[PDB]
């Protein structure tokens, strides 16, 4: 799957971060709270298995590391859905500012500016802290998704409050807390 | 705020 590509699990749709690597084997990053509902993930709603989950952080956190077990080696990038996909090639925190965009399975890419990091948002099932807000629109369906600034790596797609046209409330996860959590590299 |  490419990153901001749909993912199937438990009967629900998440969407994937990012493609990851290490010991030679590749993997995909994407929500804690999509993690935490299944171990197995299919591309398609009744489709095969792609991949089993081999971590997972929510509340508190919300990141999470799906093993690819399908035997692909699918390409580092995001997809833009519009034909075409960005090459990521680092990963960094976001700065408030920041000109940045989401990729998700839902609402596809939205763009946004940064405007506060180290959040401490409160959902319904507890405290996640040290989150990035952002003005990307966003909607269900959309968590796990890439937010990323050119071929930069940035986040992971929490939740949100809401939006209307363009002003959105995307909130991510910093992706560098779930690379190093699981000892992984962006490709 | 909510999971999405």
């Amino acid at each position: 799957v490419l990153g901001g590509g749909a993912i199937y699990g438990g009967g629900s749709r998440c969407s994937a971060a990012f493609n990851v690597t290490k010991g030679g084997a590749r993997y995909f990053v994407t929500a804690g709270h999509c993690t935490n509902i299944s171990a197995n993930w299919s591309a398609s709603s009744g489709g095969s298995v792609v991949g089993v989950r081999e971590g997972t952080s929510f509340p508190t956190n919300d990141y999470g590391i799906v093993r690819y077990t399908d035997g692909s080696s699918p390409a580092g990038t995001v997809d833009l859905y519009n034909g075409s996909t960005q090459d990521i090639s680092s990963a960094a925190n976001a700065v408030v500012g920041q000109a940045i965009k989401k990729s998700g399975s839902t609402t596809k890419v939205t763009s946004g500016t940064v405007t506060a990091v180290n959040v401490t948002v409160n959902y319904g099932d507890g405290p996640v802290y040290n989150m990035v807000r952002t003005t990307a629109c966003s909607a269900g369906g959309d968590s796990g998704g890439a937010h990323f600034a050119g071929s930069v790596a940035l986040g992971i797609h929490s939740g949100s409050s809401g939006c209307s046209g363009t002003a959105g409330s995307a909130i991510h996860q910093p992706v560098t807390e779930a690379l190093s959590a699981y000892g992984v590299t962006v490709y | 705020a909510a999971p999405e």
